[PDB]
């Protein structure tokens, strides 16, 4: 028994060992109380803008629609406090914690971004923080893993399984299983057991908000589409969740297609997976025939998790949204094109967003359109990557 | 087939708790997992709880982990586990088996297909670990529409009202996890009249056997403590097997009272 529809459609639900089900309970009584509170919404607000940045600029691109009929603006939570929008919904979490009375946060990480905003909301808020990482991304990210020391957070390597993101869920479920009456779980993406879908979205809709007071301001319409990359699904929500009634308005979600769909290479599970159960939650996931859960690929390391937030699949469902996937080379050139004709460095989460947007606009040059993308992230994390291949290249 | 019925009757004549060990199909391999339960059954194993290896066992500490593991490892799919589970009912035919399952199996190729398959193999009961009582209607309803006994777990953070679920919606056995006292979670459910209730929670010792059904439940079984002794005594199988014998025949020893 719940306050909230832990179910959009089909998808969705609290698929958690009995034990937990207290846990999230709780959560979504608290979670409910804080969005009637007009203290709790403006120490939150608070937060956003005097210590993380907000709002975010909405800048036009220049250079990059030279020669079209396309009209390109970007949001740029590249320049939130961490370099990523991740920031917006840990401070939402950590402040939630706080009112619950908890005073430890778990969180789990793979490419690392998710860990680095949680151990600074843990610092910034005076929590004790313990993250959980697979030991495959410990190796790989040993930046973040220095970053989240110095911040004070506890990092815990996990072995387990494949030992990667999918892992690290587990492993910070099981803890919480047992140390939940004194910490909150800080999962990192809108998707799990209800009510983290509806949670992490509320904790990010002000990305679309600002969206849509500042392109109303700029150009006095609304778009025509907005286009963000999903990897759970928490950025692309949270610019899409204010335009959903704005039925004139395209949502445009892109999934990695890695190495190519035909491939199986890729992390598309909305669109190339099977619905099943995992992870809390009935949705599209990257599966095997038997029905064992397979790693996603994407050359960026954001985009790893191996299903879909419930109501992005909702929303696909019923043809509100639409989603497209981009290959590993299509989000390289978008990459280096943002850099080049724009001296912005994005980060290759958001460069497969933009690669579709370019896409739209050169396919169909003479199309009159007003295309907003979520860059949900600057780049200066993946210049190594980005080297590397350049230089395998030539 | 009522089994597990059947083992409660004889087991209260003779003044007996059960014993039932959890063992992973097909850990280390096939056919040594075949060896384990015969030798688990052979030395006085009431019942059987059997998991199926699954990519993401969030429910499960790290022994369990490393069994899936293991009989991955081996090569062990959904499907040889089928093959396996029949075999073990045509050499046993009494014995009631429990799966321990998670829900992506179950859902993966239709959930009343699961369960249909179920009773074609001869089990008698099936645990959805990441299925709580809230969502569980689909997988109960098929379930008894197949003659499955669906087992839920009561934790020890159970209200009343989990305990009202539970007792209504359960059937073969309640699977016990250990703030609430032990035995008025025993008496609760009782009360309720749930079905007979096994203590699942660190059940290690003969000692611990003695105390779960002098404190009224029907048994025990032991999650993890068969399991460990399979990782001890991986490169001998036969100090596996005598290792085994013993433990469990001390700890149904010890079942009675
Ligand atoms: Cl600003
Ligand atoms: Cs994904």
């Amino acid at each position: 028994t719940t306050l909230l529809n832990p179910y959009f459609g089909e998808f969705g639900g609290m698929y958690v060992p009995q034990i937990l089900m207290p846990a999230l309970n709780q959560l979504e009584e608290a979670f409910v109380s804080a969005q009637k509170d007009p203290e709790f919404q403006a120490q939150f607000a608070d937060l956003l803008k005097n210590y993380a940045g907000r709002p975010t600029a909405l800048t036009k691109c220049q250079n990059i629609t030279a020669g079209t009929r396309t009209t390109l603006y970007l949001k740029r939570e590249d320049l939130l406090h961490g370099g990523a929008h991740k920031t917006n919904q840990v401070l939402g979490q950590a402040l939630l914690a706080k009112r619950m009375g908890k005073s430890e946060i778990i969180a789990e990480t793979g490419a690392g971004q998710h860990g680095v905003a949680s151990a600074l909301a843990s610092a910034l808020l005076g929590l004790k923080c313990r993250i959980y990482m697979g030991a495959k991304d410990v190796e790989r990210q040993s930046p973040n893993v220095f970053r989240m020391r110095l911040m004070g957070a506890e990092v815990i390597p996990v072995h387990s399984g494949s030992a990667t993101l999918k892992d690290a869920c587990n492993e910070a479920l099981r803890d919480w299983s047992g140390s939940y009456e004194t910490a909150h779980y800080m999962l990192g993406t809108a998707a799990g057991p209800h009510p983290y879908p509806t949670i992490v979205r509320e904790f990010q809709r002000m990305i679309g908000e600002e969206t849509k007071a500042q392109i109303l301001d700029k150009e006095g319409r609304l778009p025509d589409a907005v286009i963000a990359c999903v990897g759970g699904g928490s950025n692309a929500i949270g610019m899409f969740a204010d335009f959903i009634n704005d039925t004139s308005v395209g949502l445009i979600g892109v999934e990695p297609g890695g190495h190519g769909i035909e491939t199986g290479e890729h992390g598309a599970p909305l669109k190339h997976g099977r619905v099943g159960i995992y992870f809390g939650m009935k949705a599209p996931m990257m599966q095997t025939a038997d029905g064992q859960i397979e790693e996603s690929y994407s050359i960026s390391a954001g985009l790893d998790f191996p299903s879909v937030g419930p109501q992005h699949a909702y929303l696909n469902s019923i043809g509100r949204a639409d989603y497209v996937s981009i290959t590993d080379d299509e989000a390289l050139e978008a990459f280096k094109t943002l850099c080049r004709h724009e001296g912005i460095i994005p980060a290759l989460e958001s460069s497969h967003a933009l690669a579709h947007a370019l896409k739209m606009m050169r396919e169909q040059p003479e199309k009159e359109q007003l295309l907003v993308v979520n860059l949900s992230g600057r780049g200066d994390k993946d210049i190594f990557t980005v080297h590397d291949i350049l230089k395998a290249r030539g | 087939m009522e089994r597990y019925e059947n083992l409660f009757a004889q087991l209260n004549d003779r003044r007996e708790g059960a014993f039932v060990p959890f063992v992973t199909l097909g850990d280390p391999g096939i056919e040594q997992s075949l060896k384990i339960i015969d030798t688990l059954i052979d030395a006085g194993a009431d019942a059987l709880e059997l998991g199926v290896p699954f990519s993401d066992p969030l429910a499960d500490g790290p022994t369990i982990q490393n069994a899936n593991l293991r009989a991955f490892a081996a090569g062990v799919t959904p499907a040889q586990c089928f093959e396996m589970l029949a075999l073990i009912r045509e050499k046993h035919p009494t014995i009631p088996i429990g799966l321990l399952m998670y829900a992506n199996l179950v859902f993966n190729n239709g959930i009343d297909a699961f369960y249909a398959r179920c009773e074609q193999v001869g089990v008698d009961s099936v645990l959805v670990a990441d299925v709580p009582v809230e969502e569980s209607a689909p997988f109960r309803q098929a379930a008894l529409r197949h003659n499955i006994a669906p087992i839920f777990i009561c934790p020890p953070n159970a209200d009343d009202d989990l305990l009202r679920q539970v007792a209504s919606y359960g059937r073969g056995y309640t699977y016990l996890l250990s703030a609430l006292p032990l035995h008025h979670l025993i008496e609760k459910l009782k009360e309720y009249h749930a079905a007979p209730a096994l203590q699942g929670f660190g059940i290690s010792s003969p000692e611990q056997v003695s105390a779960a059904v002098r404190a009224g439940a029907a048994g025990a079984i032991s999650g993890s403590a068969i399991v460990k002794i399979i990782e001890k005594n991986l490169a001998s199988p036969k100090q596996m097997l005598a290792e085994l014998r013993s433990f469990v025949s001390a700890m149904k020893a010890a079942s009675r009272a």
